[PDB]
């Protein structure tokens, strides 16, 4: 029993996290086979980041200025070039802790642990969601540009993001491993806002099928909706539309517990506009949209890495 | 308030 | 900016976990050097859970009934003895990836990362906190006895907590890695119970002070209290006490915000009586008490391990 | 109600 925000086994992460530095500048690095990642804005001195031309930037530099430390060893870096926001520091020495991984991108609603990191050392995990706005909620400081959030997909690392700023709101914006920007941002201290964000409704409903198999019950009801009637009650909450697909996604989850997913969502029509009755489910006083359907189903069955 | 690029400092 | 809920990463306990089965019982090992500490009530079959006599069944035990996997190696044991509810299997191989480690025992309050495993593969990492009533929150199914909890500040691993065993309320309760139970509860599925948990105040004032460093402060007042009263107003609502050594370990926090302690517990007493009212603090409309103020410092100021 | 020491069951 019990029900926890649970992240990934963070080990083999670890194993390839390094520190690059060039100039003063510092952040953390992604070691994979013969090839550092970070983000590029690490050749951007204090003066650079308020309007840093990138391309000319980098021109500036050659391998000799990129500092890479993978603990006390520092590695040779025998070429460089820029895929979109990330640096590829390619270094004369395949990691002998690579791996089997891959570069995914994901969707915004999906959920993944962040490995945080400051100068090149892991100091903690931490599992988030990304946010509908194509944010993440993070704890991030300074120094922890590079950390990197991944998935565990069967005995594969799945890397799908790399942290590089903070918004003015404290939220964060990051890129995936492609240097591809999550969200309508960019890397320079400007003044930048994130789209409104809505909740994860299909996480909700998740995270309302993992407090019925705890034993959390009282939120139910003998009613039923429509997708159309939960989306008109939705959309005026600031909460995503929810699809047929995500009716489908829920299926294990409403077949384990026999609650039709159109059930639950009567349910959440009713949390929506009561609120929740002075009570709590699975020990929170908000509706959870952090849990993915998969993320119940792993954590209930106690699937393993 | 503008977006900070979270990189560190480090005394060289 | 930003207040995560963040375990240490999980890597050098991973390369610990090994699967320990007795006849058809199994569950998780912790190799360290070349002993694997895991639960005693492994050498228990199916109708010697209820009043077992473990001195017996140890020595009805020889060393080749004891089979220990490390992934898809088979652990040669050489030895086996009993230190109170733990179990000690010699084997014939230190484990390589052993890291830096220390065995501890912590008080009520104190927080750690669980790494929970099954058939000694990892699951997944979470945070908690030993409760008032010497129980844990976590999330265990059956096969996650042997799991450990654990903190890593600095270099060292310093192991605290094996599970053991799941209680009525869904709430689980183990030993240190000696053995020692924490709380009065016993290895037999006999019927126990865990006493009413009380919420850790000295953890709700740290959070509250980790809110005004993140640059919330919408819930403070101009009030200060004094210990006797904010103490007769706490357990009103099952609050701990507020000890003078609470008040001096707040010390640090309440100078780099420039609030009392006293003044801080004001605003908690104001938060007990009023809620929250459609506000959250740091993302959550509960008070929360599973940060410690050495928590709070870690995330807030120096993140490194 | 009695308390449920938490480990597996596997086939020999």
């Amino acid at each position: 029993s019990g029900f926890r925000k649970m992240a990934f086994p963070s080990g083999k992460v670890e194993g390839c996290m390094v520190q690059v530095t060039c100039g003063t500048t510092t952040l953390n690095g992604l070691w994979l086979d013969d090839v550092v990642y970070c983000p590029r804005h690490v050749i951007c001195t204090s003066e650079d980041m308020l309007n840093p031309n990138y391309e000319d930037l980098l021109i500036r530099k050659s391998n000799h200025n990129f500092l890479v430390q993978a603990g006390n060893v520092q590695l040779r870096v025998i070429g460089h070039s820029m895929q979109n926001c990330v640096l590829k520091l390619k270094v004369d020495t395949a990691n002998p802790k690579t791996p089997k991984y891959k570069f995914v991108r994901i969707q915004p609603g999906q959920t993944f642990s962040v490995l945080a990191c400051y100068n090149g050392s892991p100091s903690g995990v931490y599992q988030c969601a990304m946010r509908p706005n194509f944010t993440i909620k993070g704890s991030f400081l300074n120094g922890s540009a590079g950390s990197v959030g991944f998935n565990i997909d069967y005995d594969c690392v799945s890397f799908c993001y790399m942290h590089h700023m903070e918004l003015p709101t404290g939220v964060h914006a990051g890129t995936d491993l492609e240097g591809n920007f999550y969200g309508p941002f960019v890397d320079r201290q400007t003044a930048q806002a994130a789209g409104t964000d809505t909740t994860i409704t299909v996480n909700v409903l998740a995270w309302l099928y993992a407090a019925v198999i705890n034993g959390d019950r009282w939120f139910l009801n003998r009613f039923t909706t429509t997708l159309n009637d939960f989306n008109l009650v939705a959309m005026k909450y600031n909460y995503e539309p929810l699809t047929q697909d995500h009716v489908d996604i829920l299926g294990p989850l409403s077949a384990q517990t026999g609650i039709a997913v159109l059930d639950m969502c009567a349910s959440l029509k009713e949390l929506l506009q009561n609120g929740m009755n002075g009570r709590t489910i699975l020990g929170s006083a908000l509706l959870e949209d952090e849990f993915t359907p998969f993320d119940v189903v792993r954590q209930c069955s106690g699937v393993t890495f | 308030t503008s977006a900070v690029l979270q990189s560190g400092f480090r005394k060289m």
